[PDB]
């Protein structure tokens, strides 16, 4: 899972 | 202190001043002043205050009683009840018919008053867009991030829109509604506890909602209820630069049909990863999912898609999540490439927008 | 192993065998004389389903996952056709455009249940059934050291069938006419398979076969089959928990009945939720009061005409049996303050109810 900020 | 009153009158505000409200934050604050009854709850964080037109002889003053007692007391009475209530040494007297009750009180002295504070942000809106701009925004909260402020929700006013805004830092929505007066430029969050009363408080009839905002409070007015609420300091992050900057793949399909799609792929999918792969191409979308025994699940399905075929991964649960908050006939997926966010909105209104980061 | 079936001819089969080691997780599938047939067990119980196969087929033997298979099936759209085969160590689903690889563990690893040989035997409506376990259900233990109070005893004797369930603190009995000839006879069978029994009956026109074992008792209702051990212990006798012909005898109405001393209990002790009754002619004063010396007082019109009595006990379980009776008018029938109440419906003796005094 990535992160949006 | 004393009043009789209809139990179809007290029910509703008994029942909207009881959640949740150490001992007297589990008491109501009972006041009788100028024809009015008035029935305050708090946690110190936040207030519901609710006032009863008293068209019955009545008598001042106040006290405090424990709130669930005094609701189940009132909500275990018969239809058409009359509830008489009286203040009688240490002791709340309620009774109706030949039914007694004797509450516990706490004095209306000890009993906690939030701050005074003033009103530099107002505007009404209707009931209905309220409802409208948290439900479409609220799963998306954090529950418990060490980033507290990302466990609420963002209010802001711009131009003539309030906007809310959620998000956990995986996933976010945005939802933006006219309201038709101008308003200053201005944002503020408001806990998830104040998000679920200020939801309650939207009984769906056509009183409007009154919203008045401080530097550190925000009340709600709707109909003879305030409800005050503390906000919460932080740096919100700004939907603005979460956007997809050009996501110009565009997918169209069918909200239940994608739905129900990934919802059946989604059982062979990673218990705590919940990892699904997309695959669009001309007018199609394959999802797959795999477990680590070995299992397999996959869907095809038309869609409308002209764009370049691509490949991209999701926790399902984000996407679904979207889906069930969308309620719509059809909805569009817009895209970047494998490594970036998806923005998706219902096809048929750009209200509301929400963007989903990928898994690798 | 090869069926093609309809989804709704999968889901009430599924959902029965659901109810009951990795394997245990499992459903045994068979094909078989034009026949599916669905196992689930947890060692102590088991469930057969049986489904026709109006399709062409292939027999063979395999488990598959059970929820997994479940929510597949369920997630499936109304009507959908399902093709299942075995494919090397897993089970292809197929459905549409939808595709399903679940794992399997050996038809032969999957575990049966002891041989055992039917001693006495009966048939009843479902509906009788239902009757008798729902009347008694709960009251039962859970998880009590004294075992054989973890189930519900079955009773036959004359022409009639006998529930009996108990705690060790409040007792219900139901009695029922099944228009057999039966031995005196009786066993125990437990909370789980009682509960799994109650489950099974559909509320339909196909009767139910009870064949019971030295340890064992099986349930036969159209395409279904349970089994389950018996508790290997003794019960005790309800006719020595019975008040032993009580003298006085107060009717009300059930409702009014059970919403006052569901108001009063509110102010009753939160652990031992004692309440008093004083029965006067044609009147009934229910009082209760806590460690906070809170006092909720209910009077009530109720048929009456004994001597002048009172009695405290248990609130809980008074509710518990009221909720259970759904009547119109309830039968009390008192003794003294030292004695233990029966309570049944006023419109039939089949099920009857016994509460403790409580010295209040
Ligand atoms: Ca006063
Ligand atoms: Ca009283
Ligand atoms: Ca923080
Ligand atoms: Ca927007
Ligand atoms: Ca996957
Ligand atoms: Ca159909
Ligand atoms: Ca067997
Ligand atoms: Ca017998």
């Amino acid at each position: 899972q990535a992160d949006l900020f | 202190m004393k009043f009789t009153v209809e139990r179809e009158h007290l029910l509703k505000p008994l029942q909207q001043v009881s959640g949740p409200l150490l001992p007297i934050l589990g008491n109501l604050l009972l006041q009788v002043a100028d024809g009015t009854l008035s029935l305050t709850g708090t946690d110190l964080e936040m207030e519901m205050v609710a006032r009863v037109a008293l068209v019955q002889p009545h008598e001042p003053g106040a006290t405090t009683v424990p709130a669930r007692k005094f609701f189940d007391i009132c909500r275990g009475l018969p239809e058409g009840a009359e509830i008489a209530v009286q203040l009688e040494g240490e002791r709340m007297l309620v009774r109706s018919g030949r039914s007694r009750f004797s509450l516990s009180t706490l004095p209306a002295a000890d009993f906690p008053n939030l701050d005074d504070w003033q009103s530099e942000v107002e505007f009404t809106l209707p009931q209905a867009t309220m409802k409208r701009l948290i439900e479409a925004t609220q799963f998306s909260m954090a529950h418990q991030d060490v980033r507290y402020y990302l466990n609420g929700m963002l209010f802001e006013t711009e131009g003539e829109e309030l906007r809310t805004v959620a998000t956990d830092g995986h996933r976010l929505a945005v939802c933006s509604m006219p309201i038709g007066q101008s308003l200053p430029s201005h944002s503020v969050i408001v806990p998830r506890k104040g998000v679920i009363e200020l939801m309650r408080m939207l009984d769906g009839g056509d009183n409007p909602l009154r919203v008045q905002i401080g530097s550190n409070n925000i009340r709600a007015h709707v109909g003879d209820f305030i409800f005050t609420s503390k906000l919460v300091d932080g740096r919100f992050p700004d939907y603005r630069r979460v956007l997809p900057k050009n996501p110009d793949k565009h997918l169209e399909a069918g909200c239940d049909l994608l739905k129900q799609a990934f919802a059946r792929a989604a059982i062979l999918s990673n218990e705590k990863f919940r990892g699904v792969r997309l695959y669009v191409s001309e007018n199609q979308l394959k999802i797959t999912a795999n477990n680590p025994e070995q299992e397999e699940a996959e869907e095809i399905l038309d869609v409308t898609y002209s764009g370049a075929e691509m490949e991209i991964g999701f926790n399902v649960s984000y996407v679904l999540d979207v889906l069930n908050a969308l309620k719509c006939e059809n909805v569009r997926m817009m895209l970047t490439d494998s490594v970036s966010s998806v923005q998706i909105e219902d096809a048929a209104s750009q209200s509301a927008a929400y963007v989903v980061m990928p898994m690798r």
